[PDB]
């Protein structure tokens, strides 16, 4: 089973962000790690929107990023720490839009290893030195120097290894131009390992150690080391020299502490808590991340707590000594993986999960309605500062990067009765959870809608002057009339300014700098800022093709007439009229380049079912250049630049792109409707809009094309639009309607509609008749609303029973104080506390139809919708619940299965009964009109019963906890939590569940899918996919002995079952998969295995249909592994072979990097493939379009 | 061979259950810290911030299996 | 015995007789990764020493493909001592 992997949706989750002048210019970019991908973002300081400049799969695990700058340099470098074990320095090359590898220095073996450096990266602020540190023992420092040519130079690593030492964080200390110093929060574990009592573990203290690099002597000395009062989670570099007092803030449990070496005393400030906090009082508070803002005369830090609350932190100084730390509450935003404050006054908040935000900083947090806390204030221990969380005051939201991380569950189905299946995606964590519906397409924004009388057939948009930044007129052609509208303040109908005529119009263009030209079947009208051209004899104008300085028309009998405008301004008809082999059905004429005075090539489509290119230069005017036969009669033509391409839309739904540089072409069926072609302006470039049954948009993106449909109805005509109301839109007419639309959000390849959920969604099931979703949502550390209310009631009573008139008011205020969990965080209940709900939801618009709330500390883990044989038509929802589950160390008070009778056409849950079970019912699967429930390691068949479920059969031979259950016929595939796949047969007459086969490997299975009766695709916690198959002549007709013989004498193999599954495929995706589904993503496309991930990636695995594909892509992958090796210094084959050797999968994420190589390499690689680069690019496009969009 | 001692978490014929499991647990926590997706999974499962999950794993590195046998 | 100090920027060298051999396995098949040696092994008289035998180095030393796959490029400075 040979397979090709393609990413459809790149990962959207962010784990690191760094900011800098990576382009080497005044403006700042952000480089973000998405784990497997490195990406460059530009926030536009004008429009607010954040543009992705570049995305690169690095086929490795990024573990650290730093920006750094050599002293005197204008441009920032990216230094990368990764699982590779090689330190990589990249420079962004703005001209080529690529990350260029400036250095790659090697120090260890690959993988996320304990003692090999890569996890922690620290750079000296001046950029003189970089230290890469492992979690344990090994730390390496590389000196950085600038050569005469100004190219970067990396020194040989200097060893700084201290055995038995765990490092929590390392940061570079700003010492100005004194010797570089790094600071590490470290704990030595030697004594704990040698103490049988455990006292040594308890009395081991973290230390802050400063390692100084003596630049002169090339050695790293462990110059100071000091025990901390409490364990810090991370460090912040404080500005030094002229900028600040140097030193490093330690963020720790409940505290922030400032330390510097020498005479500087410790200053410590407690982290202010929320007043009236509903959280468990046992919970400490940490800062999760920080940003620094350094300004010409001052600096401050932003630090965010676990609740999402940001504090502005400032340091008061007397001489060079810090005297106090001051904390002002700034704003509350979603909990962040990273924060970057940009020089232009924006805060970028890379969310831990879900959508990322750009905020403008409206105010610097220099109000005083809200108090500023200080390390100098008198306070007790156990006592604390309290602040009030309140809506956004210092921040204004300006962009939101819609992000799928984490995808917890997925179903690909049509639930809308569209042509194409949608992806129903369970997303987010906690109160930022959502169900998202993904469609292949672009979001459309209806700017205006005005109904038109009669049946309009055409429309154009014409400027008044060439220098006009916005259009002036919209012209609509009906059957017997054309109408002109002035797009002024009131978009009103005009008559005088326009002239035109009563008759239908074939074209309206701005010919001169200010001259308008109308083409109608009875002739041509020219309107200077009026010259009339009657059609010769009884003929009429059939087709036309206009330009900035050219006008070509096609008359009945296929007679071409050519007009060219002279610089004086008038039109001059050519002294010759050419006839064609047949009548003309469509024409196209490329726009004139800014420098030239006329375009050369003219595309003409004939009833001959052929297209012909004709020169318009006076040397060979109206002369044949190159013809071409087409599978059907053409409907539209469009020449466009990005190279030159001729787009051909036929009478049937087929569309063709051809390259007229010399050429070859590629085609695809859109059919059902004749394809029309229009010129549209998208993202400041020329894009083509093809119209059939759907409106598709073809546009080039970094020399890589895209053909994405519009999530919209059928349209009949369209033209480019640009006004002050809509700077870059499209005017489109449909049957008896005129519409002004805009394409604002690409949303990548998948537009999203999101419906909020209340807790983290674990699973959902589609109810088959009414197509509603039954969703189970469940969080740990959570209060149910009943408990959340009761907690609130007791805290109000306690606040009164702590003056008492004011206390009563504050308690009444607090009972009404009801800040949204989505913004301020769901209040964290203690360990082992759970909240869970069952929601019935409509997938068309996410209205909750029904909402069952479960008891406090009930956690729903499984759900199924089914019929039972006894009750026939009646529908049931079975929900499996853990009671009082503790995760770590694991224990549980057993579980329950709740049964509900689905009623009111699957819109309401009628509770039926609650059935106890001994351990978590972790999987439920309908089987042969009965339900199969996996309770811990026990697989049981349960009949509905009346007052409780009845256990018809049970199997106790499963090795460990059961995570999932798939079924096909009498076969049951059980996913063990660690021991991978077990195949079971239900013996129907004999009432037995028999294990007949197992895997030969441990796999930490997360999800599974059946490919066929014998074959299972699985995914695991370690970012792998596998396919396991039963070998031919595997027998499922197996016994289990009634006396005991088959557990005593007769037996299985290697301490597993007697028969074994073959692993026929292995592949490291690079990221954890929780959904697998075999499906077709496009109507009349090939079937594919679709997967989804915790970083929000969507990808496919697609079967090669023949060796003519397989062995070609095998050779492509082989050459790209050597000619285009992974950016951050990994071996690609090693990365795809992370946990098991790669088997029968070719990486299309690598193969599609062919298109992103420089032409020097594209040539060389294509030569070793016996092909030219366009043929390689086409064969890559062909396999994507065959299954993927 | 002697040179294997350059590398922590190797063993030898008198390596105990406790020594071996403490290396498995320490290597596991370091792997969880590096693999962003494996860290995602635990943060979602516990309903806890990725920064607190990392901190809790670092705290577990000191004595991951409880004290040495005796 | 091999030196196994952390390797640096200095490139390992081979004499004509040992030219094209892999320092680790002594095969002449498919040189792939450039050998890197520690500064101490490439200092003064030690500079330019053949990695395998210490003779004047006429060419750059290369670890073979089989060794690069096994990450034996990563063990440290393969100067024989
Ligand atoms: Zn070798
Ligand atoms: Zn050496
Ligand atoms: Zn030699």
């Amino acid at each position: 089973m040979f397979l090709y992997n393609l990413t459809l949706q790149r990962a959207t989750g962010i784990s690191f962000a760094i900011h800098g002048n990576f382009s080497g210019t005044k403006q700042q970019e952000i480089v973000v790690s998405r784990g497997k991908i490195l990406e460059l973002l530009r926030p536009d300081p004008n429009t607010g929107k954040v543009h992705t400049l570049l995305t690169v799969e690095v086929f490795g695990v990024i573990r650290s990023l730093m920006a750094f700058r050599l002293t005197g340099g204008t441009k920032d470098y990216i230094v990368v720490g990764s699982d590779s074990g090689r330190i990589v320095i990249l420079e962004y090359q703005p001209s080529k839009n690529m990350f260029e590898k400036i250095h790659q220095e090697t120090f260890g073996k690959s993988g996320c290893r304990r003692i090999v450096p890569g996890q922690f990266l620290a750079v000296d602020p001046k950029g003189r030195a970089v230290m890469i540190s492992a979690i344990e023992k090994q730390k390496l420092v590389y000196i950085l120097n600038r050569d005469a040519a100004a190219r970067l130079t990396i020194s040989s690593p200097l060893e700084a290894h201290k055995a038995n030492t765990l490092v929590y964080h390392v940061v570079g200390v700003d010492v100005g131009f004194e010797n570089p110093m790094f600071a590490c929060l470290e704990m030595d574990y030697e004594e704990a390992d040698n103490d049988p009592t455990g006292e040594a573990a308890a009395n081991t203290q973290q230390t802050l150690t400063f390692y100084e690099l003596d630049l002169g002597l090339n050695h790293v000395v462990r110059k100071y080391s000091e025990p901390l009062e409490e364990h810090g989670n991370f460090l912040i570099t404080v500005p030094g020299g002229s900028d600040g007092p140097s030193g490093v803030l330690i963020c720790s449990e409940n505290y922030i502490t400032y330390k510097n070496f020498g005479d500087q005393p410790d200053i410590r400030c407690p982290i202010p808590r929320r007043r009236n906090d509903l959280d468990d009082p046992e919970r400490g508070m940490i800062f999760v991340c920080s940003a620094t803002h350094k300004t010409k005369s001052m600096f401050f830090f932003l630090a965010q707590t676990e609740q999402g609350d940001i504090f502005k932190i400032t340091l008061e100084t007397d001489e060079d000594m810090v005297t106090e730390i001051r904390l002002k509450y700034f704003d509350t935003v979603p909990v962040a993986a990273a924060m970057c404050v940009l020089k232009t006054g924006f805060l970028f908040v890379a969310s831990e999960f879900g959508n990322h935000y750009l905020y403008q900083i409206a105010h610097l947090g220099d109000d005083d309605e809200e108090p500023e806390f200080s390390s100098a204030m008198p306070l007790e221990e156990g006592d604390t500062f309290f602040f009030q969380p309140r809506p956004l005051k210092n921040l204004v939201l300006v962009d939101e990067l819609d992000s799928l991380s984490p995808i917890l569950f997925c179903q690909i189905a049509d639930l809308a009765n569209e042509d194409t299946p949608q992806l129903y995606v369970a997303c987010g964590r906690g109160p930022r959870s959502s169900l998202r519906v993904l469609r292949h397409g672009l979001e459309v924004s209806e700017m205006a809608v005005s109904e038109l009388p009669g049946n309009p057939n055409a429309v154009w948009t014409v400027r008044r002057h060439i220098e006009d930044e916005f259009d002036a007129y919209i012209i609509v052609s009906f059957v017997n009339a054309t109408l002109v509208l002035s797009i002024g303040e009131t978009v009103e109908e005009v008559t005088d300014s326009g002239f035109l005529g009563t008759t239908p119009t074939l074209s309206c263009s701005l010919l001169g700098d200010d001259a308008l030209v109308q083409v109608y079947p009875d002739g041509i009208r020219h309107i200077r800022a009026v010259n009339e051209w009657k059609t010769p004899g009884k003929k009429t104008i059939v087709k036309c093709a206009v330009n900035q300085r050219q006008v070509v028309i096609a008359l009945t009998g296929g007679e071409l007439v050519y007009f060219e405008m002279d610089p004086s301004g008038q039109l001059n008809e050519y002294t010759e009229r050419k006839e064609m082999s047949a009548d003309v059905v469509c024409m196209s004429l490329a726009n004139v380049p800014p420098g030239e005075q006329r375009s050369r090539f003219l595309a003409v489509g004939l009833v001959d079912n052929t297209v012909r290119i004709i020169s318009l230069d006076p040397s060979d005017c109206l002369q044949p250049l190159s013809m071409q036969a087409l599978p059907a009669q053409p409907e539209s033509l469009c020449i466009v630049e990005m190279f030159l391409y001729l787009n051909i839309g036929l009478q049937n739904g087929v569309l063709l792109r051809t390259v007229l540089d010399p050429g070859d072409l590629s085609d695809t069926r859109t059919g059902s409707r004749p394809v029309k072609l229009f010129r549209v302006r998208m993202q400041g470039q020329e894009a083509v809009l093809a119209m059939s049954s759907r409106s598709w948009l073809s546009y080039s993106y970094q020399s890589r094309f895209h053909l994405t449909p519009l999530s919209y109805e059928t349209l009949e005509f369209a033209s480019g639009f640009a006004s002050e109301q809509c700077p870059e839109g499209i005017v489109a007419i449909s049957t008896n309607t005129l519409r002004i639309l805009a394409l604002e959000k690409l949303g990548a390849v998948f537009n999203q509609v999101a419906f909020p959920l209340q807790y983290t969604p674990r699973k959902f099931v589609i109810h088959p008749e009414s197509n509603n979703l039954i969703i189970i949502e469940t969080d740990h550390n959570a209060y149910t609303e009943a408990t959340k209310a009761q907690r609130k009631q007791q805290m109000a009573e306690e606040m009164v029973e702590a003056e008492r008139e004011l206390a009563a008011e504050m308690a009444a205020a607090f009972l009404n104080e009801n800040l949204p969990e989505s913004i301020f965080g769901a209040p964290k209940a203690g360990n082992g506390q759970w909240a869970s709900v069952i929601r019935v939801m409509n997938p068309i618009q996410g209205n909750t139809l029904d909402l069952v709330q479960l008891e406090q500390n009930e956690a729903a883990f499984s759900v199924a919708v089914c019929r039972f044989s006894n009750t026939g038509e009646d529908w049931y929802v079975l929900v499996g619940v853990a009671k009082d589950l503790i995760l770590n160390p694991r224990s549980v008070a057993g579980g329950f299965v709740y049964t509900y009778k689905l009623v009111n056409n699957g819109e309401k849950l009628e509770f039926l009964h609650k059935t106890p079970v001994e351990e978590v019912p972790a999987a439920i699967a309908p089987f042969q009109g009965r339900v199969l429930i996996g309770v811990g390691k026990l697989l049981r068949v349960y009949d509905l019963g009346k007052k409780k479920l009845l256990r018809k059969c049970e199997n106790k031979h499963i090795a460990n906890y059961i995570s999932g259950i798939q079924t096909i016929g009498h076969r049951v595939i059980v996913s063990d939590v660690q021991e991978s796949f077990i195949w079971v047969r239900y013996k129907r007459n004999e009432n037995q569940l028999i294990i007949f086969a197992d895997d030969t490997y441990p796999r930490w299975v997360t999800t599974a899918s059946l490919l066929d009766y014998d074959t299972v695709a699985g995914a695991d916690k370690f970012g792998n996919i596998c396919v396991v198959r039963l070998p031919p002549n595997t027998n499922d007709e197996v016994d289990e002995d009634p006396t005991g013989n088959k557990a005593l004498w007769d037996r299985g193999l290697l301490n597993g079952a007697s028969q074994k599954a073959e692993v026929i495929m292995n592949y490291h995706v690079g990221e954890t998969v929780l959904s697998l589904q075999k499906t077709t993503l496009i109507p009349g496309g090939s079937e594919s295995l679709v997967y989804t991930t915790l970083s929000g990636g969507i990808g496919i695995l697609v079967p090669f249909t023949s060796h003519e594909d397989h062995d070609f892509f095998q050779h492509v992958e082989m050459h790209l592994r050597s000619e285009h090796p992974p950016l951050c210094g990994r071996d690609h084959l090693s990365f795809r072979s992370y946990y098991f050797p790669v088997k029968n999968v070719i990486d299309g994420d690598l193969c599609e990097q062919f298109n992103s190589m420089e032409p020097n390499k594209q040539k060389n690689v294509s030569e070793e493939l016996d092909r030219t680069p366009p043929e390689v690019s086409k064969k890559l496009e062909d396999i994507r379009t065959r299954y993927a969009f | 061979e002697h040179l294997q001692s350059k590398y922590i978490g190797t063993g030898h014929a008198d390596t105990t259950k406790w020594e071996w499991l403490v290396n498995q647990h320490r290597d596991s926590y370091c792997s969880y810290m590096g693999h962003f997706d494996l860290l995602n999974y635990f943060a979602i499962a516990e309903n806890e911030s990725k920064a607190r999950v990392r901190f809790n794993l670092m705290e577990k590195m000191l004595q991951p299996c409880g004290p040495p046998a005796d | 015995i091999f030196c196994r100090k952390q390797a640096g920027v200095a490139i390992g060298r081979l004499c004509e007789k040992c030219d094209g051999k892999c320092v680790i396995c002594d095969s002449y098949v498919r040189p792939c990764t450039l050998v890197r040696i520690c500064d101490e092994c490439n200092y003064g008289s030690y500079q330019g020493r053949c990695v395998i035998c210490g003779g004047p180095g006429v060419s750059d030393a290369y670890y073979c493909k089989e060794c690069t796959i096994q990450e034996k490029d990563r063990d440290g400075c393969p100067k024989i001592v």
